[PDB]
């Protein structure tokens, strides 16, 4: 947590999470009717240090 | 002490709070519909008596990268992307107008259009769908809505979405991640934003992040070296303050 | 003055602004 | 009490030593989650000013308060967390560890400096008393 | 008022230590885009002169003023950016790291030997005042 | 007459 | 749901990322206590004469 | 009489 | 209570509690 | 009185 060990671990999850998805809609493949899924990702609140 | 150590100290955690920058874009990588903030390093000089030796250096986020990003195909109707220098409009959170990139359009079971949680703002207010409908998008905003058991013919527009024209000088990223007009831009185009009618919409396509790789890397790893660098003189100020004690002895 | 000399008036205050007007 | 310089530079000891104890505090506590009340851990400042009540402008220093810092804290984004709030984001300390880390090492410079300063004042004082055999 | 060489280390240890501030300001914005007015940060130089005084070409050293590196600064390209010029160039500054790295370097090593200088001849002044015991 | 003897006072601000 | 088992949880990237983090936090804990020990010595000396 | 001390007055100039 | 100064009643006990009460 | 000097004291502990 030195701002930039946290912003990339959340970075790291989130790729993680993606790849989770993705590799769940590959093993269901042969399933029937099966809609696959699709991640959506936002960014969090930006903190603002100083006013232009 | 020599307060030559308090300027190698600034840029030190300014580089950290760069780093800070350039993670917090890496991270959204994957994000739709995402703008990437520029960081830059300012100098001001310290003002006063005698040699003007003393300049510190203090990041600065001069607004946000307006080149378009990646253009993904989903084949839904609903996933729409914007013409370069476009940008779609919502109603924010505090009930006010903002502006965004992200076409990633949502149906609510009462029928209400929204983006990312917020409503999407039709060429009069907040678009209101007829519920459980099929819905098509077309190259200028339209809105066909598509009630299903009635047949094709059916097929009627329903509403406009508004699509205006913003350049990076004028917008600035508020905090929770939505552009609005700057003060000055505000007071020359009024407070709200007038729809463009030149702005084309493309359907079926979902703009990505446009954080670039390379330049991300060699922002790393020049930020890596500066902070070393200016660790070396923390290093040097604090032996020669050490050793400069002595004099007071005796 | 000279710098390290003695004056008779007092050092102007010292402000570095980020941004000038 | 310790006399004039030995008041002065005593006063300048403790008040580095202060500084240097925030300062030490600040670095360890700057991963802290909570505190005792649930309250994030918030940056610690000394404010030094001089003390020439007497009619002077110079006596030396004191710490007349410590102050938390008010640049905007860490959100950090975690919803099963007990103590995030509505949006799901938890408040973490605004520690600056450069800052800090370089604030040690001043306060330790300056420390030395004050040593060698109240060494030298006793040495003067001492061959003082020899004062004509 | 100082004397002598006490006068001469003095002077020597400050402009020392104006040397290394500038090398500092150098080294630390080495990176930045602009100045508080748009104009890029040209590298800073101090200017070495002998004190002096009237007939002595032996005296310490004296910094008559900081003056700014005349050298191109570098060029980038980012039509983008608004402080590009018409042809869409940015100026950045022209800093030798490696020239402020041993810059900084030697200014602290003679620092430390004018140190040295002054103690010694503090010392030998100290003995000096017992002459006869 | 005094404020942060430190990071916080040694670093640039906008203005009150 | 039968015939399947379910292994452990933990995750590796913040594992790494918080060892990392241990590990340059000690480091300067002991910057610290250096820096307090070497400053000890001097306030000793004062105690001469 | 004397110049930049160090860096700018220790690298290979052209005449002028 | 000035710090450093003399007083006639003694320092009261200090208390670090790790939660709340 | 007194008790263990050092580190068993400046931990903190449970209360008891």
């Amino acid at each position: 947590m030195i701002s930039s060990l946290w912003i990339a671990k959340t970075g790291l999850d989130a790729q993680q999470t993606n790849m989770d998805v993705i590799a769940n809609n590959l093993a269901n493949v042969s399933t029937n009717g099966f809609k696959r899924q699709r991640a959506v990702f936002e960014d969090l609140l930006y903190q603002t240090i100083r006013q232009p | 002490m020599d307060h030559a150590i308090y300027t190698a100290m600034g840029a030190a955690s300014q580089t950290l709070n760069q780093q800070a920058v350039t993670a917090s874009n890496l991270a959204n990588a994957s994000t739709p519909g995402f703008r990437a903030q520029l960081n830059a390093l300012r100098a001001v000089p310290v003002d006063g008596l005698s040699l003007a030796t003393r300049t510190l250096v203090t990041a600065s986020t001069p607004g946000a990268d307006m080149t378009p990003g990646q253009l993904d195909y989903t084949s839904r109707p609903l996933d729409v992307a914007l013409q370069q220098d476009g940008w779609l409009v919502v109603q924010a959170a505090d009930g006010a107008e903002g502006y965004t990139r992200n076409g990633n359009i949502q149906v609510g079971p009462t029928g209400q259009l929204t983006i990312q949680g917020h409503p999407v703002i039709g060429e009069g207010g907040p678009i209101t769908v007829p519920e459980g409908s099929e819905i098509t998008i077309a190259a200028d905003g339209t809105i066909s809505a598509l009630n299903p058991g009635d047949p094709p013919n059916t097929v009627a527009p329903v509403g406009r979405l508004k699509l205006v024209k913003a350049e990076g000088n004028e917008v600035q990223r508020s905090d929770d991640g939505l552009f609005r007009l700057t003060a000055e831009a505000q007071a020359e185009r009024g407070a709200v934003l007038a729809a463009d009618p030149s702005i084309r919409i493309m359907s079926g396509v979902l703009e990505g992040s446009n954080v670039k790789p390379v330049e991300a890397m060699t922002d790393m790893i020049a930020n890596a070296r500066r902070f070393e660098m200016q660790m070396k003189v923390i290093t040097s100020v604090d032996e020669n303050e050490g050793r400069a004690n002595q004099l007071l002895s005796m | 003055g000279v710098p390290g000399a003695l004056s008779n008036q007092p050092a102007p205050p010292n402000e570095a602004p980020i941004a000038t007007p | 009490a310790l006399l004039n310089i030995f008041d002065i530079a005593g006063s300048a000891l403790a008040a580095q030593s202060k500084r240097l104890n925030v300062a030490a505090s600040n670095l360890a506590n700057a991963d802290s989650v909570t505190g005792p009340d649930g309250q994030p851990y918030r940056a610690k400042q000394v404010v030094f000013q001089v003390d020439a009540a007497p009619g002077q402008a110079t006596g030396g220093v004191k710490v007349a308060s410590v102050i938390e810092s008010q640049a905007p804290e860490k959100l950090v984004y975690e919803p099963g967390n007990p103590l995030a709030d509505a949006n799901g984001y938890v408040k973490m300390p605004n520690v600056d560890v450069v800052g800090e880390m370089v604030n040690t090492m001043s306060a330790s410079r300056s420390y030395q400096a004050n040593i060698e300063v109240l060494n030298t004042v006793k040495s003067m004082m001492l061959k003082t008393l020899t004062l004509g055999q």
